[PDB]
C-alpha cells in the first residue's frame, strides 16, 4: 500500500524558519515527481513547489509567492521529500500536503494527511478540557448528549477522538472560534444511548500538536 | 585474483580462405581460427565491477573495423580534409565486391582473461555477482549502421536502456531489445523506376509492440510521463539524419519518418520506408568523403532483424511536461559497445 | 538540359599558358560532370580530362598530366581549362562538354563517361608568328574554255585563322568554292576563293571579292577583271 | 500561469438532482487531443481525492454518478443524481504545465426536507467553575435548514455580547447541521443568577423550545 | 592506353541506302561505348551511348550494336543530313583515360565526274610584290581522289606547291580542289611555260592546262 506522511509543522514567528518532511512507503519513490501543495485556512488550494527526477537533473520549481524563501529537496535512498522554509510570512500559514504526481497524465495520485503551519508571534498553550456531562434535564427518549469543552488553546488545530477512536458514530466536533482573549475554543459532542450512560465509559482524547500535549478526559454524569 | 588492465588483444574467426568476400579475407589475413574448444568458467562468490563506456575493447574493435573498411572497400574517389583550408584527393579503381559481415571473436593473449557478466538485468555499469571468465568473446558481426542496430544480440528478459549519463542530454542512449523486429530491404530490378530507389518493409504490429515496450522501459527508468511524438533527427548530414547502412556493397540511406510518430501520452498493411543508394557518402571514419561505383544489376536483398537502436535526448522535460528523443548514431563506438558491454579484459594476478 | 558557351579564340606564343572558360546554363550545375576535348585541324577528337563537379575532382590524360588543370566555379556555373607550357602542336579547337550524372546533391552519381552536351568550340592557336592581315591578289579569268569562266582571289600571308571571303558583298554565292587554308612554311596561312561564272558575263558584270580578317581588323575588297 | 475560474463558489442542489460545477481556464489545457484537467473531491479534515482525470475519465472506484466533460478552456463536473454524501469541496486542477494551478473551489451542499433540532443544555463543569469562568453550552443536533435563532436568558434577562455560535458541516449521511452556542460568564456572574435558559426557534419547531436549569441542581 | 580504331576511313554510300560503320577496341570495354556525329564547322553530336542506347533527339534509323571490343553503327536509310564524320568513344577505364576513334567520313556516292581544269597566272600586283603564285583549279569533280602535277618547262616540280580541297558540295555532291605553286619572282622569270597536269578517273587521259609567261 502507498502512503505519504507529512511531519514538521508547528508555530514559527514571521521571519523564522521551518523544515517539513514527507516519507513515502509502498511506491518506487525515485520514479515519482513530488510536489508540496498548501491549503489556506480559507480552504483554497495553492501549489508550492515540485521536484523532478535524477534524469531531469532534479529540476526544482517554486511558486512566485515562495520563490527565494522555500527550498524543496529529496533523498531517494530514504524515499523522502523535504521543504525548507525560510523568511516565513503571514501568507505562508496553512496546511501543507505532499503529493505525487499531480501533473499532466493520470489515473491515480497520492496525498498525505497534511501538516499544519501557523505564522504569528503569539506564545503557545495547550487546551483546557472540561466535561460536558450528560444531563437528567438534557436528554430525549433514549439518546442523550455529552461532550468535551476544549477551551483556551493556541494555535489551531486540535483533534478530538472518543474512546481512542472506537466511538465515531454520532460525533460532531465543531469548528473552533477565536475568543476575544486571542485563544481558541471548540466543543466536541456525541449522542449515545442514554441507557448506556451507567454502562459504557466515554473518554475524549484531545491532541494539540503545536504544544505537543495530549489530554484524556472521562465524561460522567454529574 | 586479478586486476583491471588492458592489453593488445587479437581476433579469432571462422573466415573461409576461399571466400572472396572482404570480411572473410580480412579475418583470414588478420585473425586466427576460432577456439575449437571454448569454455566459460563461472566464478564462485565474485562480484565484479563493469563499465562499458570506459572499455578499451571498444576502441580496439573500432580500430580493427576502420582497418577492415580501409583495406576492403575500394571507392572511386577519396577526399580527406584537415581543417587556410585545403584538402587532397585519392583516385583508384572501384570494382564491385561482395559485402557481408561475419562473426568476429576477440581473444586476450597470455596472462589475461575476459570477464563476462551474466546478469539478465545488467544495465551496463556497476557491480555484477554472476561473473564468468573466458578467453574469447562470442561472435559479433561488425554491422556498421546508424540509428538502427542490425544483426546484433538481444536482451535476455526486459528491454535494456543504457547510457553513459542519462542525466546529461548530450550523451547518447542505446536501447537493446528483447525481441527482434524483422526488416526486409529490397532494391528491385525492368527500366521502370530509379536506379537508386529502394524500400525496406517492416511489420507495423511487431514494431508497434516493441516501441510500446521501449517506452514502457523508458518510464520504468525515469518519467512515466508523456513520451512525446518521437521525431526524426534535427539537422546534420544524411548519414545521421537517416538510417544509413550497407547491403551487398551498396550504401542504403532510408527515411525513418514512418516509424517515428509516438503520440503516446500513456499507452493489415506494413511500414514501407523509402531508401536511396548514395555513392557520395561521408565516411564514418571522420576521414572525409568517398565516392563509389553504381549499383549492380538484378535485385538487391537484405533481410535482417533490428535488435536495438540509438537515441539522443532533448532535455526539455526539466522545464516542460514532455520528453523528446531523436534518432542518433554516427559514432560506431556505440555500435561496438552495444555488444561489448558485458565483457572486460583483466590481468591475471 | 544545359547550354555550354565557351570563351573566345586565343592566340599564344609557344611556352605561354592559356585559360579558356565555359558557362553552363539551364540546369543544376553540380549534377553534371564536365570534360574537355580538343581537335587539331584535320585530325580527330582527343580526350583531355574530366572534372566531377560535385566533388571538385579532375582527372587528366596521361600525355599532358602535369601541365593541364581543370577547375569549376560553382558560384558562376563556369568550367575552366588551363594549359601550360604551350607547344605549337597544341593548336586546336577546344570543346567544352558535359553530361548529367544524377541527383548528385543526394549522393546519386552515374559517373557517365559519354558527352551529351557540347560547346561551340574555342580555337587556340599557338605559334611564333605575329598577327598580320592578308594580301589579296586577283585570279583573273583567261580565254577558261567553254561557256563557263573561272576567276577568284588569292588570300595570302595572314595570321591567324580564320579569314572570311564573300563575293559581290554577298550577292554572289552560286558556284563559289572557298578553300580551307593551308599553313605555309613561313608560318602564315594562305587560301584561295574561286567562282565559276558564265563567260559571256565577263566585261559586263563586275566581280569583287571581300576578304575580312578580324584578328588584325583588316578588310580588303579586290576587283577581279579579265586581264 | 494558467488561471482557473471555478464557478459557482457555493452550490446547493436537491437530492436526486444534478450538480453542475464549471471551471474556465485562462488558456487551453489541451495537448494532442487530451485535456490535462482533473477534478477532486475534498471532505472536511481530509486531503483532496481525485474524482476525474483527463477531463472525462472517472477514477477507479469513483461512483458512476460522477462524470466529467469539456475541452479547450471550458470544463464541467457533473454529479447526477447527486447523493447526500456528495456534500464537500470540489476543485478543478490543470495538469498541462507547471506551475500547477487550482480552481477557487466549489462548496457543494444540498436542500433537504425540514428537520427539527434536538436541543440539549449543559451547565458549566465544577472543574471549570473553580478555574474562575463558567461556560454554558446549548446544542442543536441534526436539523435542517441551517437558519436558527438561539437566545440565552439568565433569570429572564436576554443575554447579548457574551455568547458565540459554531456550526458543523452538512452531515454526509443525514444532510443535517448541528450547532453549539456557548455562553461565557465570570464565575462571580454565573453565581449571581439561578435559572439559565436556551430558547431555540427553527422552522421545524411549531413552538420555540426552551431548555433550562437551576444552577447547582444536578 | 586503350586504342580505338574505326573502319573504313571513308565510306561512300548512295543516298537512301544502308550504312555500316565498325569500331574496334584494343581490349574489352564492355558496353561503355558511344557514337557521335560531327559536321564540318560544328561541335560533335551524341548519337549513341551504352553501345546501343539512342540519345534523345536521335532518329530511329540510327542503331548501335556490339560489345567487348567490337561495335557497329548502322544507319538504315541515309538522309541528306546524315552525311558527316562519325566518331566512336571508349569510356570504360578507371582512372578515366577516355579515347576516341580516328573517325569515319561518310560521303555521298554519286556517278563519276571529271574535273573542269583552269589555270591562273600570278597577278601583276603580286609580281610587283616580289612573289609568283600560280593556281590550278579542279572544279566540281567526283570522286575526291585526284592527282595534280606541276611542270615548269617540262621539269616536274616537287616541294613547292600546296593543295586544298572543299567539303562535298551540298547540291551536286562534287568536290573542288586548288593547287598553288609559289616561287620567288626571279625563279618565276627564269622559266617560260607553266603547266598543271590533272589525272582523274573521269578523264580518259591526263588533262594539261598551261600558259607562257609574258
Ligand atoms: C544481417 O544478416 C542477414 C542474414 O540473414 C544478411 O542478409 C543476407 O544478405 C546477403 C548479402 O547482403 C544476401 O546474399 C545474397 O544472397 C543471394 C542468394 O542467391 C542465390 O544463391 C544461393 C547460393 O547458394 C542459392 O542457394 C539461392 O537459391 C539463390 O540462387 C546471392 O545471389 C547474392 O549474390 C549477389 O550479390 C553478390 C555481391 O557481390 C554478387 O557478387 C552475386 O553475383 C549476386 O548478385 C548475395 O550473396 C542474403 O541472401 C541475405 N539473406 C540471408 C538469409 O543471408 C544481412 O545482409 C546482414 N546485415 C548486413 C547489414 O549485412
Ligand atoms: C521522409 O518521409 C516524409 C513523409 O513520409 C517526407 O515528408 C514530407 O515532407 C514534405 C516536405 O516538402 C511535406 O510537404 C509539405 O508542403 C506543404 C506545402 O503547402 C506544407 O504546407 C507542409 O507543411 C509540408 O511542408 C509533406 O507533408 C511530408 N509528408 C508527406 C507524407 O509527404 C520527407 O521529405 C522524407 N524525407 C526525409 C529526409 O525526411
Ligand atoms: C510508473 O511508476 C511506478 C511507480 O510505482 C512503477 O511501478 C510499479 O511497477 C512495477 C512493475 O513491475 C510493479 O512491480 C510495482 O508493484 C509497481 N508499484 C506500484 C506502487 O504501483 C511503474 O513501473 C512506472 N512505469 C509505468 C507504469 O509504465
Ligand atoms: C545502472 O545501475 C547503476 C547502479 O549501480 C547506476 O549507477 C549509479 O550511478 C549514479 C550516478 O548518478 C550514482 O549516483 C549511484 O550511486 C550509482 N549506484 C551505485 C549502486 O553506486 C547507473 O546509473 C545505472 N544506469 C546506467 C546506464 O549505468
Ligand atoms: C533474425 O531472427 C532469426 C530467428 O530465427 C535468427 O535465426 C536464428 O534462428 C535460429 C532458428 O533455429 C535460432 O536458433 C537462432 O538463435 C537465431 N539467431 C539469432 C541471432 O537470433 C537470425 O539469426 C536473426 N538475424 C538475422 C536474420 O539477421
Ligand atoms: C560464499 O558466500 C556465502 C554467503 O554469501 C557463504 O555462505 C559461502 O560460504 C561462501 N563460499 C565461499 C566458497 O566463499
Ligand atoms: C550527468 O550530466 C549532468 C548534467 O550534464 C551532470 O550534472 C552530472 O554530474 C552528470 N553525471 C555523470 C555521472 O556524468
Ligand atoms: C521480405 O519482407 C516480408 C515483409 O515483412 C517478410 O515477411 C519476409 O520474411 C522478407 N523476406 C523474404 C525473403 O521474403
Ligand atoms: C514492400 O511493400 C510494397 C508495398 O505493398 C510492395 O510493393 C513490395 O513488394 C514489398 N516488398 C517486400 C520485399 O515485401
Ligand atoms: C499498437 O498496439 C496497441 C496495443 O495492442 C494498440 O492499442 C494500438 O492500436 C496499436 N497501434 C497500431 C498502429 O498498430
Ligand atoms: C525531419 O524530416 C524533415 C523532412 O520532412 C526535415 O525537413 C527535418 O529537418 C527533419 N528533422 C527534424 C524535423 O528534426
Ligand atoms: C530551465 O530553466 C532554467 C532556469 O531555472 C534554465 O537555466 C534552463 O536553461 C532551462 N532549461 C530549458 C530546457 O528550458
Amino acid at each position: 500500500e502507498v502512503k505519504l506522511e507529512e511531519s514538521g509543522g508547528g508555530l514559527v514567528q514571521p521571519g523564522g524558519s521551518m523544515k517539513l518532511s514527507c516519507v513515502a512507503s509502498g511506491i518506487t519513490f525515485s520514479n515519482s515527481w513530488m510536489s508540496w501543495v498548501r491549503q489556506s485556512p480559507e480552504k483554497g488550494l495553492e501549489w508550492v513547489a515540485e521536484i523532478r527526477l535524477k534524469a531531469q537533473n532534479y529540476a526544482t520549481h517554486y511558486a512566485a509567492s515562495v520563490k527565494g524563501r522555500f527550498t524543496i529537496s529529496r533523498d531517494d535512498s530514504k524515499s523522502s521529500v523535504y521543504l525548507q522554509m525560510n523568511n516565513l510570512r503571514p501568507e505562508d500559514t496553512g496546511i501543507y500536503y505532499c503529493t505525487t504526481p499531480l501533473g499532466g497524465y493520470f489515473d491515480m495520485d497520492y496525498w498525505g494527511q497534511g501538516t499544519s503551519l501557523t505564522v504569528s508571534s503569539a506564545s503557545t498553550k495547550g487546551p483546557s478540557v472540561f466535561p460536558l456531562a450528560p444531563s437528567s434535564k438534557s436528554t430525549s427518549g433514549g439518546t442523550a448528549a455529552l461532550g468535551c469543552l476544549v477551551k483556551d488553546y493556541f494555535p489551531e488545530p486540535v483533534t478530538v477522538s472518543w474512546n481512542s477512536g472506537a466511538l465515531t458514530s454520532g460525533v460532531h466536533t465543531f469548528p473552533a472560534v477565536l475568543q476575544s482573549s486571542g485563544l481558541y475554543s471548540l466543543s466536541s459532542v456525541v449522542t449515545v444511548p442514554s441507557s448506556s450512560l451507567g454502562t459504557q465509559t466515554y473518554i475524549c482524547n484531545v491532541n494539540h500538536k503545536p504544544s505537543n500535549t495530549k489530554v484524556d478526559k472521562r465524561v460522567e454524569p454529574k | 585474483v586479478w586486476k583491471d588492465a588492458e592489453t593488445t588483444l587479437f581476433c579469432a574467426s571462422d573466415a573461409k580462405a576461399y571466400e572472396t568476400e572482404k570480411h572473410n579475407v580480412w579475418a583470414t589475413h588478420a585473425c586466427v581460427p576460432t577456439d575449437p574448444n571454448p569454455q566459460e568458467i563461472h566464478l564462485e562468490n565474485v562480484t565484479e565491477e563493469f563499465n562499458m563506456w570506459k572499455n578499451n575493447m571498444v576502441e580496439q574493435m573500432h580500430t580493427d573495423i576502420i582497418s577492415l573498411w580501409d583495406q576492403s572497400l575500394k571507392p572511386c574517389v577519396k577526399l580527406t580534409p584537415l581543417c587556410n583550408c585545403n584538402t587532397s584527393a585519392i583516385t583508384q579503381a572501384c570494382p564491385k565486391v561482395s559485402f557481408e559481415p561475419i562473426p568476429i571473436h576477440y581473444c586476450a593473449p597470455a596472462g589475461f582473461a575476459i570477464l563476462k557478466c551474466k546478469d539478465k538485468k545488467f544495465n551496463g555499469t556497476g557491480p555484477c555477482p554472476s561473473v564468468s571468465t573466458v578467453q574469447c568473446t562470442h561472435g559479433i558481426k561488425p554491422v556498421v549502421s546508424t540509428q538502427l542496430l542490425l544483426n546484433g544480440s538481444l536482451a535476455e528478459e526486459e528491454v535494456m536502456i543504457r547510457s553513459e549519463n542519462i542525466t546529461n542530454n548530450a550523451k547518447n542512449i542505446l536501447v537493446q531489445f528483447n525481441t527482434p523486429v524483422q526488416i526486409n530491404c529490397t532494391r528491385p530490378n525492368d527500366i521502370i523506376g530509379d536506379i537508386r530507389q529502394a524500400h525496406c518493409n517492416v511489420s507495423k504490429a511487431t514494431w508497434n509492440e516493441t516501441l510500446g515496450k521501449v517506452v514502457k522501459q523508458l518510464r520504468k527508468h525515469f518519467g512515466n510521463n508523456t513520451i512525446i511524438r518521437f521525431a526524426n533527427s534535427s539537422g546534420g548530414d544524411l548519414e545521421v539524419t537517416t538510417h544509413s547502412f550497407n547491403c551487398g556493397g551498396e550504401f542504403f540511406y532510408c527515411n525513418t519518418s514512418g516509424l517515428f510518430n509516438s503520440t503516446w501520452i500513456s499507452n493489415n498493411d506494413s511500414i514501407t520506408l523509402p531508401c536511396r543508394i548514395k555513392q557520395i557518402i561521408n565516411m564514418w571514419q571522420r576521414i572525409g568523403q568517398a565516392m563509389y561505383a553504381p549499383p549492380i544489376q538484378g535485385v538487391i536483398r537484405c533481410v535482417s532483424n533490428i535488435t536495438g537502436l540509438i537515441l539522443t535526448r532533448d532535455g526539455g522535460s526539466t522545464n516542460s511536461t514532455t520528453e523528446t528523443f531523436r534518432p542518433g548514431g554516427g559514432d560506431m563506438r556505440d555500435n561496438w559497445r552495444s555488444e561489448l558491454y558485458k565483457y572486460k579484459v583483466v590481468k591475471i594476478e | 538540359e544545359v547550354q555550354l558557351v565557351e570563351s573566345g579564340a586565343e592566340v599564344k606564343k609557344p611556352g605561354s599558358s592559356v585559360k579558356v572558360s565555359c558557362k553552363a546554363s539551364g540546369d543544376t550545375f553540380i549534377r553534371y560532370s564536365f570534360t574537355w576535348v580538343r581537335q587539331a585541324p584535320g585530325q580527330g577528337l582527343e580526350w583531355m580530362g574530366r572534372i566531377i563537379t560535385i566533388l571538385d575532382v579532375a582527372h587528366y590524360a596521361p600525355h599532358l598530366q602535369g601541365r593541364v588543370t581543370i577547375t569549376a566555379d560553382k558560384s558562376t556555373s563556369t568550367v575552366y581549362l588551363e594549359l601550360r607550357n604551350l607547344r605549337s602542336d597544341d593548336t586546336a579547337v577546344y570543346f567544352c562538354a558535359g553530361v548529367y550524372e544524377g541527383e548528385a546533391d543526394e549522393g546519386e552519381y552515374d559517373n557517365n563517361g559519354f558527352l551529351k552536351h557540347w560547346g561551340q568550340g574555342t580555337l587556340v592557336t599557338v605559334s611564333s608568328a605575329s598577327t598580320k592581315g592578308p594580301s589579296v591578289f586577283p585570279l583573273a579569268p583567261s580565254s577558261t574554255s567553254g561557256g563557263t569562266a573561272a576567276l577568284g582571289c588569292l588570300v595570302k600571308d595572314y595570321f591567324p585563322e580564320p579569314v572570311t571571303v564573300s563575293w559581290n558583298s554577298g550577292a554572289l554565292t552560286s558556284g563559289v568554292h572557298t578553300f580551307p587554308a593551308v599553313l605555309q612554311s613561313s608560318g602564315l596561312y594562305s587560301l584561295s576563293s574561286v567562282v565559276t561564272v558564265p563567260s559571256s558575263s565577263l566585261g559586263t558584270q563586275t566581280y569583287i571579292c571581300n576578304v575580312n580578317h578580324k584578328p588584325s581588323n583588316t578588310k580588303v575588297d579586290k576587283k577581279v577583271e579579265p586581264k | 500561469d494558467i488561471v482557473l475560474t471555478q464557478s459557482p463558489a457555493s452550490l446547493a442542489v436537491s437530492l436526486g438532482q444534478r450538480a453542475t460545477i464549471s471551471c474556465r481556464a485562462s488558456e487551453s489545457v489541451d495537448i494532442y487531443g487530451i485535456s490535462f484537467m482533473n477534478w477532486f473531491q475534498q471532505r472536511p479534515g481530509q486531503p483532496p481525492k481525485l474524482l476525474i482525470y483527463a477531463a472525462s475519465n472517472r477514477g477507479s472506484g469513483v461512483p458512476a454518478r460522477f462524470s466529467g466533460s469539456g475541452s479547450g478552456t471550458d470544463f464541467s463536473l457533473n454529479i447526477h443524481p447527486m447523493e447526500e454524501d456528495d456534500t464537500a469541496m470540489y476543485f478543478c486542477q490543470q495538469s498541462k504545465e507547471v506551475p500547477w494551478t487550482f480552481g477557487g473551489g466549489t462548496k457543494l451542499e444540498i436542500k433537504r426536507t425540514v428537520a427539527a433540532p434536538s436541543v440539549f443544555i449543559f451547565p458549566p463543569s465544577d472543574e471549570q467553575l473553580k478555574s474562575g469562568t463558567a461556560s454554558v453550552v446549548c446544542l442543536l443536533n441534526n436539523f435542517y435548514p441551517r437558519e436558527a435563532k438561539v437566545q440565552w436568558k439568565v433569570d429572564n434577562a436576554l443575554q447579548s455580547g457574551n455568547s458565540q455560535e459554531s456550526v458543523t458541516e452538512q452531515d454526509s449521511k443525514d444532510s443535517t447541521y448541528s450547532l453549539s452556542s456557548t455562553l461565557t460568564l465570570s464565575k462571580a456572574d454565573y453565581e449571581k443568577h439561578k435559572v439559565y435558559a436556551c430558547e431555540v426557534t427553527h422552522q421545524g419547531l411549531s413552538s420555540p423550545v426552551t431548555k433550562s436549569f437551576n444552577r447547582g441542581e444536578c
